[PDB]
């Protein structure tokens, strides 16, 4: 029914391995060379990714800035109010990037900031022009 | 099995059933009620264990029925018939066994058997037995053929056959209780020894030995399975089918190192596309970091813009840090799972050179069983005999096997160096033409009511032939001989003074250097009770090392022994003997195989016999004349000692039948 165990043989490849003489010796060395291709097309890609480490070299070190610990307060600052105006002409409706901007409001407080001073901000306004970006 | 049951399996009959010959002889009981069936069986295997427990007395049709039971002794004419039946084909009294009833006084008809090997000696026997004429015509100066056995001194050893396959079912069985053969067991274990003279260690000695059979196993799966029987019009060998078998498994290794190795690129080439992100993202970084920096140089106080401008900068900065993080993660994952495929990678190659070779010993120790290079086998027949092989240890004939032929010639008219040269048969019978082979201008006729002919395969194959057939054998029986092959092996007799090898080990293998000479001394014996190593030829060595004198193969015998024993520990050898079998002229070959482009088929066509036309036309259809018997008749049991003893004792069955008549069919 099935052929031996670890052993190879179905239909097609026989038929290809017994179509002339050296068949046998051709679909062998097409093999050969293809594993060579594929053998130098491995080291060329190693030899560019070396290369591309080495550019990396440091990693993102000297650019980490410390984390800025502050907690979440309720009022909202006239300088808090400014800055989320800003916040929304820059980022939209990205609430988690204003958030961070202001840095002590919670991601639901921009949400209702939208809300509560939607009229004074004019923030339909201010989110059209992000959006003409 | 034992009992009544197993004295039809040691006779190759299924106990429980009757056979198509035994349906030809009593054709009233198999067609009649099961409960009859029964009976027959019973008394047919009861008759067949009384033969078997003693087979060194005659067993009369007396004896048996006095030890039957009712009510299978009720019915005498019954076990008449079978007893009848079971003496003329030779399943009970055959070979060396003391009568009873003396041979009768004159005797009926005539038959000249063309050789007196062991088919032909078997025939001989049973048509005596029969109260025939029976004059056996040897052209060789000793009776056995290709049973040889040289003999010097205390030194004994095999030319021809040597080996008892198995006493299970083997009529030789019978015969060694009645002939004094010393039969010693065939220790399996055979150690190899490579080209340099040194031992294959046990993990290679098993992994090309198991590779070796998974490729036969995977030969007849290409047979059966995928039907790859013709290429090219031309029959597929097993030799072929071998070589498409490895090439297979070297396409295969192949395959997985190129799927390997594409599964490396395109993990390299994900990390060449990560790294490229991370390399501009680091860009950005940098480029941003500075912006961040200049804001914050800007001291306060500072209006709510250059305030924002800080804190978007430094969310922004964070932002890119948290993405250059999550992507030096992937690069972490990608990097190492680049050290797992490379790691392990799949097999290097198929089979090495150092395997290559001890693969090369396992097919010359297959063609040395067939005698035959692989090449010339059928890849569809080749092992269509297997079904039939016997139960138990293989066992040498430890005093020679020529015992056996020796034995069987007692009582025979045997006339040895006195060669066929033709053979003539007609409506009114037969005239053998033969001429003394020491003065070949000295002529012989022989005029008999029927011929056998044993002559081997070879010898039936000579182009220009050395028999003529007289009239010329019909263009079926021709093809047959054509169609069939007849192969050859050779061994090296060595005679020493001493045991020099391991004593408990009985066969040990050299391995070749080339697929050239894989057969070429490949195998050595040790069987005997006197210093004696026994050297095979095989393959297509066989042919080619008959071309070449005694002194250089005894050479190269040393040589070999030499690199595996020592240097200084293999002596030089008293007595030589190198076997020539395809040059024997009355042998040209050493036994038959299943060539590509025959079958099983063809050995039934050797055993058919010829019927002459009639001498005036418009006479009745004549008897047949010409019968054939011999290793290469024989179906089921080819190429074997047991096949043409069966083959001498079914042609003697049949000859008696044609000319004593058959009275036990009623
Ligand atoms: C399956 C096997 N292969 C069995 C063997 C084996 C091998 C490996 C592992 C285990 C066993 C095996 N080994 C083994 C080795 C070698 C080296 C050879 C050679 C053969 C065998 N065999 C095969 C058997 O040896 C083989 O099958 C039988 O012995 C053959 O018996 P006939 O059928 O009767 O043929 P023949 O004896 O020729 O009688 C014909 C006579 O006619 C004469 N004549 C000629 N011309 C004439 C003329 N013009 N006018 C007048 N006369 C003329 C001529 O001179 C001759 O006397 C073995 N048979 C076994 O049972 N066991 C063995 O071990």
């Amino acid at each position: 029914r099935k052929p031996p165990k670890g052993m190879f043989l179905s239909q097609e490849d026989v038929e290809a391995v017994s179509a002339n003489a050296t068949a046998a010796t051709t679909v062998l060395r097409q093999l050969d060379m293809e594993l060579v291709s594929v053998k130098r097309q491995i080291q060329n890609i190693k030899q560019t990714n070396s290369a591309l480490k080495e550019k990396l070299d440091g990693g993102i070190e000297p650019y980490r800035l410390p984390e800025v610990i502050q907690k979440c307060n309720a009022r909202w600052t006239t300088e808090e109010q400014l800055l989320a105006v800003q916040a929304i002409r820059k980022y939209g409706r990205d609430f988690q990037a204003i958030s961070d901007v202001i840095g002590n409001k919670s991601v639901v407080q921009v949400k209702n900031f939208f809300v509560n001073y939607r009229r004074r901000f004019n923030i339909d306004e201010v989110l059209q022009e992000w959006e003409a970006e | 099995p034992s009992g009544v049951e197993g004295a039809a399996f040691q006779s190759r009959l299924p106990h429980d059933r009757m056979t198509s010959q035994e349906a030809a002889c009593f054709p009233d009981i198999i067609s009649g009620p099961q409960q009859t069936q029964k009976v027959f069986l019973f008394i047919r295997n009861r008759t067949l264990q009384l033969w078997l427990d003693n087979p060194k007395i005659q067993l009369t049709f007396e004896a048996t029925l006095q030890q039957l039971e009712a009510p299978y002794n009720s019915d005498t004419v019954l076990v008449h018939r079978v007893h009848s039946y079971l003496e003329r084909h030779g399943l009970i009294n055959f070979g060396i066994y003391k009568r009873i009833k003396p041979l009768p006084t004159k005797k009926t008809g005539k038959v000249i058997i063309i050789g007196s090997g062991v088919s032909g000696l078997a025939a001989a026997r049973q048509l005596q037995s029969f109260g025939m004429d029976v004059t056996l015509l040897e052209a060789r100066d000793r009776v056995g053929g290709r049973v040889a056995t040289f003999r010097k001194g205390n030194y004994v050893a095999d030319l021809g056959a040597m080996v008892v396959t198995g006493l299970g079912g083997n009529p030789m069985a019978v015969v060694s209780k009645q002939v004094n053969m010393e039969l010693a067991k065939i220790k399996q274990k055979c150690p190899l020894y490579e080209a340099n003279g040194q031992a294959v260690p046990k993990e290679k000695d098993e992994m090309v030995e198991q590779e070796f059979n998974r490729l036969l196993e995977a030969t007849s799966y290409l047979s059966h399975q995928l039907d790859f029987n013709v290429l090219n019009n031309k029959p597929v060998s097993l030799g072929q089918a071998l070589e498409v078998v490895i090439q297979l498994q070297e396409k295969h290794v192949k395959d997985e190192q190129i799927e390997h190795w594409k599964k490396i690129v395109k993990t390299q080439e994900e990390l060449k596309e990560l790294l490229n992100k991370m390399v501009n993202l680091k860009e950005k970084i940098k480029e941003l970091h500075q912006q961040y920096k200049e804001a914050s140089e800007v001291k306060p106080p500072r209006d709510i813009t250059a305030e924002f401008l800080v804190k978007s900068k430094h969310r922004d900065l964070t932002a890119l840090c948290k993405e250059y993080d999550e992507l030096a993660e992937t690069q972490g994952k990608l990097e190492e799972k680049l050290q797992e495929l490379e790691a392990n990678p799949p097999s290097d190659v198929y089979l090495s050179s150092r395997d290559r070779q001890i693969l090369d010993w396992h097919f010359a120790n297959l063609e040395f069983a067939n005698a035959t290079p692989l090449s010339t086998l059928s890849l569809k027949h080749w092992d269509q005999d297997d079904d039939f092989e016997f139960t138990g240890s293989h066992l040498t004939v430890r005093n020679g096997y020529s015992c056996v032929p020796v034995a069987l010639a007692e009582g025979l008219d045997i006339k040895l160096n006195t060669a066929v040269r033709q053979v003539r048969y007609t409506a009114s019978g037969c005239e053998v033409i033969a001429v003394n082979t020491r003065s070949t201008s000295q002529t012989f006729i022989y005029k008999c009511d029927a011929v056998l002919c044993t002559l081997p395969l070879g010898v039936l194959k000579q182009q220009p032939p050395a028999v003529q057939f007289v009239p010329p054998l019909p263009e079926w029986k021709t093809s047959a001989v054509q169609r069939m092959g007849f192969g050859n092996l050779n061994k090296v007799v060595l005679c020493f003074d001493r045991v020099f090898w391991d004593p408990s080990v009985n066969l040990f293998g050299h391995v070749g250097s080339t697929t050239a000479s894989r057969g070429e001394l490949f195998l050595f014996w040790n069987l005997y009770k006197a210093p004696i190593l026994l050297a095979l030829v095989a393959g297509e060595a066989a042919g080619i090392m008959e071309n070449i004198s005694d002194d250089v193969i005894v050479g190269r015998c040393l040589a070999i022994l030499k690199g595996i024993f020592g240097s200084s520990a293999v002596p030089q050898p008293k007595e030589t003997v190198v076997s020539r079998w395809r040059a024997d002229p009355w042998a040209r070959g050493s036994y038959s195989y299943v060539a590509a482009g025959s079958s099983g088929n063809d050995y039934d066509l050797m055993a058919q016999p010829i019927t002459p036309g009639p001498s005036i036309p418009g006479a009745p259809q004549p008897i047949p004349r010409l019968f054939f018997a011999g290793e290469h008749t024989i179906r089921n049991y080819p190429a074997t000692v047991h096949g043409a003893l069966l083959s001498g004792l079914r042609e003697a069955g049949r000859i008696a039948d044609q000319f004593l008549g058959a009275m036990y069919t009623l």
